[PDB]
């Protein structure tokens, strides 16, 4: 019936003026832009049919042909940035907007799947579709007392458009917008379907990557408890998201960091580190670096729940971007802690692994390895205890690269290697 | 960031 | 010091 028109028959029933031969082109066109391999969207945008679409989008009389061309934009949305901008280009914006009024949940819906794909373009688009009004019916397709009343694939839908509009950067979403979206957001968070959690976790990930001030409007809505919770769920796509927000959030001040570990974030990462998802292991050794880079009462809360030993693990074997997260953790430690926080470290058996990666062809972990170092050199004086840690670098290979480093490209790398050689290893 | 339908 | 993302 519908099924594998032409472009050309396409057009010649669009431009009819005959409304069930429009409908029936149009619902021929959605089908060709579903399929999976190669839909045809340039020839459909060649063909001129963005207007038309746009303006069956408006026939209240007849709800299957706006379904229809809802569904055929969605999916030239769906496409390049190009793509889109045609979409956009062609009045669609408003359009779908007023279908989120539509008393078909099915035509609302689409509309709000169309203006995800349009936010999700980039920060421009997000930023027009959020000038055009979205925020305000999108939020009220959500306020019911129970989310569980509401169709699975619909709130899954929502959710995701949601997020699409907390995404991106450069610039992030204006503030009002943010905060206008964050109560549901939060709301969306508690739901129970993975999905909605998943997709929720993004958006809150998403509004976390950036300065102080939005990950204070984030933690300040008391979503980290729910955050943690949700970094020990079973499913990967929940955990990878919310630990994402969780590294973000740390990235902040001491007390955006604290509200982390008071919500007991760090009873988790035994098992992060260990993640056999390498993605999950580099995320939260990142997220453990910022937390040693804190308080040393931070840096003693790490310590308490056995992480120094998982610190080594990873040091001694991880893929290579772990490892290097890693150092960074180990340097930042070394930089921030006490005498006893350090001394503790090198009981654990960091020296070993730190030397093996000084093996490392990555110039700046080799800075970061010297810095870590010098940084337990320097607890060490303060002991008169330089010679044991001296002897301990050289029994475990150690001196040996230190020596090698001064001979060595980059120009700090060198002068490190030396100082260290002079003031040490006489 | 976009979903095609179908 | 931290490092962002």
């Amino acid at each position: 019936g519908t099924v594998n028109w032409s472009v050309e028959d396409i057009v010649k029933g669009i431009n009819s003026n005959n409304l069930e031969s429009q409908l029936q082109a149009t619902q021929a066109a959605r089908k060709l832009l579903s399929r999976e391999k190669q839909p045809p969207i340039d020839n459909i945008i060649r063909a001129g049919l963005i207007p038309k679409f746009v303006s069956f989008l408006g026939k209240t009389d007849c709800s299957p042909i706006q379904f229809e061309s809802a569904w055929a934009l969605t999916n030239i949305a769906s496409g390049t940035s190009e793509q889109t901008k045609a979409v956009v280009d062609g009045g669609a914006i408003p359009a779908f907007i007023s279908l989120l009024a539509s008393p078909h949940a099915h035509i609302s819906e689409q509309a709000v799947w169309a203006l995800g794909n349009i936010a999700g373009d980039g920060s421009a688009f997000r930023d027009l579709v959020i000038k055009h009004g979205a925020i305000d019916p999108l939020l009220a397709l959500l306020a019911v007392p129970d989310l569980s009343t509401l169709a699975c694939g619909y709130l899954r839908n929502l959710t995701w458009t949601l997020s699409n509009l907390c995404r991106n950067k450069n610039p992030a979403p204006p503030l009002d917008a943010v905060e206008q979206i964050l109560p549901t957001l939060v709301r969306l968070l508690h739901h129970n379907d993975p999905e909605v959690l998943a997709d929720s976790c993004w958006a809150i990930s998403y509004l976390t990557d950036g300065p102080n001030e939005r990950i204070e409007m984030v933690v300040k809505k008391g979503v980290v408890p729910q955050l943690v919770k949700l970094l020990g769920a079973t499913e990967l796509p929940i955990v990878t998201p919310a630990l994402r927000a969780i590294g973000n959030i740390v990235t902040g001040t001491d007390e955006q960091t604290q509200k982390v570990i008071d919500a007991g974030a760090l009873a988790v990462f035994p098992s992060l580190l260990t993640n056999p998802k390498t993605n999950i292991q580099k995320e939260a050794t990142w997220t453990m670096s910022n937390i040693t880079a804190g308080r040393q009462d931070q840096i003693q809360q790490v310590v308490n729940h056995g992480l120094v030993p998982f610190l080594v693990g990873v040091l001694s074997k991880a893929d290579f971007k772990t490892q290097k997260e890693a150092a960074w953790a180990i340097t930042n430690y070394t930089s921030g802690g006490t005498v006893e926080q350090i001394v503790y470290l090198v009981h654990c058996g960091i020296i070993e692994p730190l030397m093996n990666l000084l093996s490392a062809k990555d110039t700046k972990i080799i800075q970061v390895i010297l810095d870590a170092i010098s940084n337990i050199f320097q607890a060490a004086e303060k002991l008169g205890e330089t010679e044991k840690l001296s002897i301990m670098i050289e029994e475990c290979g150690g001196l040996d690269k230190i020596e090698a480093l001064q001979r060595h490209e980059n120009e700090s790398v060198y002068k490190a290697s030396l100082n260290l050689i002079e003031k040490y290893f006489s | 960031s976009k979903r095609q339908r179908r």
